[PDB]
């Protein structure tokens, strides 16, 4: 009785919750190493004091956000995701 | 005490009735000043009804005694058109309004 | 003086640019009145002529473009962008008719992903509600009279879109021709304003299908032909601002693609749950037909009947594969369809599924290659461009993360039930648009009217996940903490609006459980804020705190301790205060807080009993905190300073009939007796459970001894024995309350106990 | 003491030919010292966040001492720094300050700094103010000319 | 990483957890080059506060307690059945510690930072000379162990 004779909205929400708690987010991608290899491998497509094109602008940007004023900072989920990806 | 300068060419012998809808093609013109409104610039005639207020009473009484296609210079006195307060940011207080209404409604 | 004159009168050109900046700043963040006022000066024809002209200077062209953007297509764009993270699908045959749509024409799984934003997308977003500007309408005589603000002036959208399309076509043709004379004197003044305009129009959602196809074709005519000459913008050296505009354009396209994907998943989910319901009905019918010759009949009955639907759904779905384990009560028919859909979805994302210059033939690979190419160029000196670039790069590599972030904001609305949803969404958008503006009388009146026109909605009653998502409770709390805190004594500014807010807070508490916990911690923050500022009369948030913990049985067990210390410290401070408002209202100066003390006692009454029980931990904590400070519960009249409770109640009675200390609806005697009744009720409800646990431990016995020693005997009986009024000339809340006797009975039963002589007396 | 010194030096009814009250070698050293003091206050409140909040106590005196004939250079820039580096004083601005700003704009020519200050006077740090914008749109532009 | 960890002081938000995880990830195995680079950077900058931030962060770490355990046991006792509230009442019984992973990560990062036998980081941590303030992390760690 609780299974059938139910509005489709409850079933749809329940399916969404169950699919969220499913085989998804089970580390079945392994794409981080591929992206890291694909970024730094492009050092110079056609090119002494020149900074490296990849993996250096990001580091300098994060350092310059570190060395800013106005006490501490918050939010910044980009640095979150990138540090998690590297680790 | 409103002066009307009717321009005779433009024919038309159909006075606007009370309660129907007619269109206008006026362009605004402030006294001893500049142009602030123009229905020709928007390329869209203005539609309004007669006898249900919703416009300037001075403008309505100036446009009442007019025929189809007959433009004129309806000078609205400021004491009844916009009063001593006026529109805040467009029309300065106690200033007359001058319009040249043109009629093109097919009824 | 001619506009086209740039070589001379440079100071005049700078002055005109700053004038345009002032005009744009005046028309910022709403303010439709100044929008109409600027529409009076810079009308439609002038804006279109400045748009179409190409001999104009750079700064003036940029100023005119941004002025048009901030006048006409600003408020609607902000309102629609504020709700781009919300995905709601109805139940129409159009929803069932849209899916991932693989290119099955001479293809299949190993085909393209389809052009994003080609239309046929269904969602629930409010209309923009434009209005044509006018200047011959007389203003209403009544001042404001709860006017619903105004509306932004309307312009022909199709003509503007066509002009923008032909403008971008001319610009890209000129860029391909490599002319030495830019429209604005530089590449920036030629590309940035038109790109900003077309981005705003694309966010608007005015383009159909052919327009979007043409735009996608002219962006990159290399891998967009599945549906040397005219080179796309992606193959041209451009400055930083053009890169920012193209990054925003790509972000909008990817957001549209994600919305289409989640709508397709919702349609598939509806089909799957319909099939599952049909299969469950068939299985139940067969089980009813043949229910004998079995040994696990009781187990099956308990599993499919005596279980919540969540557990049943989780058992029937999460056990479908279990990494090739089966052990599920479902056939192998829908399993193949589920596996095929999962494989198709993983193929749609950036997963190769096989191994974990070249033509991309897609969007994700195209944007990744383009970002790598831009990185391969010279070092970028703009931090914001780098940040947006890296955000776009990361957003196009992890579809699982964005999908997991977007699923909680997804829901399915019943068919023929969209009018109320549109009304609620429009009200929420208005609430946000008035949140981004500083407070005042007219906007608070509009907010009160909107929150009073939202009560009769027939949507807030059900579906708690709509308000659990979105975050509109957070918006309400931000609004109220803005009007309450931040200005020390500015809390008293703008009253009479917290009543509807507090009613909403109580209702949102009473809807569900997770919302109850979230608004519990939020309301704890609110009671802290009210304590730092003494609070306010009327619909006090302390009453909301009392009403929020009427029946939880889960939060009180894990409730903190420092909040109780703050509450009792505030109560003691109120008791030692002299009530400056009471003396100014026409009452004698008494060093005691009647209303604050009564409200605090009422709140503490609701935070002890939980569900009729008595949590011993919170009981002993509140006893220790209350008795640690002698200057509490009226130390100068309860008996701490050397007085008696019987003498105090006799004095309160003598004040009650024919009062003379006070002048004019709440007097002192009723407040005193209500405070004493509330305190005694709190003490009675704080007794250590029942005799079932007091016979084994000593803490309960010590608490009982302390409570019995706090108040003497022959006092409750004497109070009860006091005569009442005439039993049924009219009377009001000035004499003895009959509920006081109930509190006396409860305290006598729950603390003193029972015997023969006292019981018969 | 700086405000007191400025007030004492500004007791002159015109600060141009009233040097006989003080004597000789004072008329020549008037505009330069006034501009130097204004620039000193300007560099003082520039960059610091707490200093602007502390100094944002008497804006009426600064507004009144704005159109002091020769005081166009400087003084205005102090108010601009206070507005930029302390977006909290923008709460007690009545119509008097707006009228004074408009009078300064019409009296000291078409200076772009005045329009910049008026531009910064409406929008606050992410929050719009309806009162200031409505006051600006009806006083600076009550029409034309 | 050293600048990011020196920005947030006292607060134990996700910022510090992500920084410590990245420090674990980069310093796993104890490369001599990374240690030398960090020592050179700290000696060149001579910036105080990083040690202060570390001390403040470690001072607010969590320890086992009896009343919290009793509260968790009472919560796990339930007594009533709600709408699938068993999985949401507690975070799998982590209300007693809620910080063991972060503390272990921080101590692991400190261990990987000082694992070489160069006898250089030990003297710096015991008494730094480039700054005008001594922190003496060893005594604070002893207090945490006690």
């Amino acid at each position: 009785t609780p299974l059938y004779n139910l509005p489709t909205h409850r079933a749809c929400n329940m399916f969404l919750e169950s699919y969220k708690a499913a085989w998804i987010l089970t580390e079945d991608h392994s794409f981080e190493d591929r992206m890291i290899d694909d970024l730094s491998k492009a050092g110079e497509q056609e090119e002494e004091e020149k900074k490296p094109d990849p993996l250096h602008q990001l580091v300098l940007h994060f350092s310059r956000t570190a060395l800013t004023e106005k006490s501490k900072l918050d939010e910044d989920y980009l640095y979150m995701a990138y540090a998690d990806i590297m680790a | 005490g409103v002066e009307i300068e009717t321009i005779s060419p433009g024919d038309g012998r159909t006075f606007p009735k009370k309660g129907q809808t007619c269109v206008v093609h006026y362009t605004g013109m402030l006294q001893n000043g500049k142009k602030f409104d123009s229905s020709r610039d928007r390329n869209k005639p203005f539609k309004f009804r007669i006898g249900k207020q919703e416009v300037i009473k001075g403008f309505e009484e100036g446009a009442a005694q007019m025929s189809l296609g007959q433009r004129a210079k309806l000078t609205c006195t400021p004491d009844v058109a916009y009063g001593a307060t006026g529109h805040p940011g467009v029309i300065p207080p106690n200033a007359t309004l001058i319009f040249d209404v043109e009629l093109l409604n097919l009824e | 003086m001619d506009i086209l004159e740039l070589s001379e009168r440079l100071d005049l050109q700078r002055f005109h640019s700053h004038t345009l900046r002032l005009y744009r700043a005046v028309c910022a963040l709403g303010n439709n009145r100044v929008a109409h006022a600027l529409c009076s000066h810079v009308d439609q024809a002038q804006l279109l002529h400045a748009l179409e002209d190409a001999h104009l200077p750079g700064p003036l062209r940029a100023g005119y473009y941004d002025l048009l953007i901030s006048i006409h297509l600003e408020s609607a764009c902000r309102s629609r962008r504020s709700m781009l993270s919300e995905y709601i699908v109805p139940l129409t045959p159009e929803t069932r008719a849209i899916t991932l749509f693989p290119p099955g024409r001479k293809g299949g799984n190993a085909r393209r992903h389809g052009l994003p934003g080609v239309g046929v997308t269904t969602s629930l977003r409010p209309p923009h509600h434009f209005s044509p500007p006018c200047f011959v309408a007389a203003l209403p005589a009544a001042g404001v009279a709860e006017a619903p603000a105004r509306l932004s002036p309307a312009i022909p959208l199709e003509a503007l879109r066509d002009k923008a399309l032909r403008m971008l076509g001319e610009a890209v043709r000129d860029g391909g021709q490599h002319a030495r004379d830019p429209v604005g004197g530089s590449v920036e003044f030629q590309f940035v304003p038109v790109l900003k305009l077309v981005s705003t129009l694309l966010v608007m959602g005015i383009f159909g299908d052919e327009d979007v196809k043409q735009i996608l074709k002219m962006i990159e005519p290399e891998v967009f032909t599945e549906e040397d000459l005219e080179e796309g913008l992606l193959q041209m050296k451009l400055p930083e601002s053009v890169k920012l505009q193209m990054c925003n354009l790509l972000e909008y396209f990817c957001d549209q693609e994600l919305q289409h994907r989640v709508e397709s998943l919702a349609a598939f989910a509806e089909r799957y749950v319909d099939k599952l319901q049909a299969n469950q009905r068939s299985r139940y019918a067969l089980l009813m037909r043949a229910f004998t010759m079995s040994a696990a009949e009781t187990a099956r009955r308990t599993r499919e009947f005596r279980s919540p639907p969540q557990e049943q759904i989780n058992m029937l779905l999460h056990f479908k594969d279990e990494a090739d384990e089966e052990d599920c009560p479902l056939p192998e028919d829908i399993r193949q369809d589920l596996q095929d859909f999962h494989q198709d979805l993983l193929a749609h994302c950036g997963i190769q599924l096989e191994g974990e210059e070249k033509k991309p033939q897609s969007l994700q690979e195209l944007v990744s290659h383009m970002v790598v190419r831009w990185a391969q160029e010279d070092y970028v000196q703009s931090p914001e461009l780098v940040r947006a670039m890296f955000s776009l790069l990361h957003r196009q590599y992890d579809g699982l993360g964005e999908l997991l972030r977007a699923l909680p904001r997804a829901y399915t609305i019943s068919p023929s039930s969209v009018e109320d949803t549109m009304s609620l969404l429009e009200c929420l958008g208005q609430i946000r648009s008035l949140l981004i503006v500083q407070m005042g009388p007219q906007e608070e009146n509009l907010m009160i009217q909107s929150i009073g026109n939202i009560m009769n909605n027939k949507v807030f009653y059900q579906h708690p996940n709509l308000m659990r998502a979105l975050g509109m409770h957070e918006t309400v709390m931000e609004v109220m903490v803005n009007v309450l805190g931040g200005g020390e004594t500015k809390e008293i500014r703008f009253p009479k609006m917290v009543t509807s807010c507090c009613r909403f807070l109580c209702y949102f508490c009473r809807i569900s459980r997770q919302n109850q916990r979230s608004m519990f911690d939020h309301l704890s923050y609110l009671l802290e804020n009210s304590g730092i500022g003494l609070g306010m009369q009327g619909s006090t948030p302390l009453d909301v705190a009392a009403a929020s913990v009427i029946d939880n049985n889960e939060l009180a067990l894990a409730l903190q301790e420092q909040d109780l210390e703050k509450v009792v410290s505030y109560l003691a401070g109120c008791g030692l205060q002299s009530c400056p408002m009471l003396l100014a209202k026409g009452y004698p100066d008494i060093g005691w807080n009647p209303c604050g003390g009564e409200r605090y006692l009422d709140f503490l009454r609701f935070a002890v009993f939980v569900n009729g029980e008595s949590v011993e931990e919170n009981a002993n904590v509140v006893v220790r905190l209350l008795i640690r400070k002698p200057e509490c519960f009226g130390p100068a009249l309860r008996g701490e300073g050397g007085s008696g409770l019987l003498a105090a109640i006799e004095e309160a009675i003598r004040i009650s009939e024919d009062p003379a200390r006070d002048g004019p609806r709440v007097h002192l005697g009723h407040a005193i007796m209500s405070f004493y009744a509330a305190l005694i009720d709190l003490l009675g409800r704080c007794a250590p459970e029942m005799h079932l646990i007091q016979a084994g431990k000593g803490e309960a016995l010590r608490i009982r001894a302390i409570l019995r020693s706090l108040v003497p005997l022959d006092d409750l009986v004497g109070i009860i024995s006091l005569p009442l009024q005439i039993p049924t000339q009219p009377k009001m809340s000035a004499s003895f309350v009959p509920d006081h006797k109930a509190s006396m009975v409860l305290f006598l039963d729950r603390v003193y106990g029972i015997e023969n002589q006292d019981f018969l007396l | 003491l700086v405000l007191n010194c400025i007030d004492r030096l500004n007791v002159y009814t015109t600060a141009a030919h009233f040097a006989e009250y003080a004597g000789e070698e004072a008329a020549e050293s008037w505009k330069e010292i006034v501009n130097l003091l204004s620039e000193l206050l300007a560099s003082l409140i520039r960059g610091n966040r707490a200093n602007c909040a502390l100094f944002s106590t008497n804006l009426d005196w600064v507004v009144s001492k704005l159109d002091r004939l020769e005081a166009s250079s400087g003084i205005l820039e102090v108010l601009y720094c206070v507005l930029i580096e302390s977006p909290e004083v923008l709460n007690i601005i009545q119509e008097n300050h707006i009228k004074s700003i408009i009078s300064l704009l019409d009296k000291h020519g078409r200076n772009h700094k005045v329009l910049d200050v008026l531009c910064s006077l409406c929008v606050c740090n992410g929050v719009a103010v309806r009162s200031n914008q409505d006051l600006i749109t009806e006083n600076l532009l009550p029409g034309r000319e | 990483v050293l600048q990011m960890i020196s920005a947030c002081k006292g607060e134990t938000g996700a910022m510090v957890s992500s920084t410590l995880k990245l420090g674990i990830s980069i310093l796993n195995g104890g490369n001599a080059e990374v240690q030398q680079k960090m020592l050179d950077y700290l000696k060149d900058k001579k910036e105080v506060g990083f040690f202060q931030s570390i001390q403040a962060l470690m001072q607010t770490c969590s320890v086992l307690d009896l009343n919290a355990f009793e509260r968790q046991n009472k919560a796990e006792g339930l007594g009533m059945v709600n709408e699938d509230g068993t999985v949401i009442n507690r975070q799998n019984g982590e209300k007693v510690m809620a910080d063991d992973e972060f503390t272990q990560d921080l101590f692991r990062f400190l261990q990987l930072l000082c694992e070489g036998h160069n006898n250089d980081f030990q003297n710096y941590l015991r008494t730094q000379t480039g700054n005008t303030t001594t922190i003496n992390i060893i005594i604070c760690t002893v207090d945490y162990l006690l």
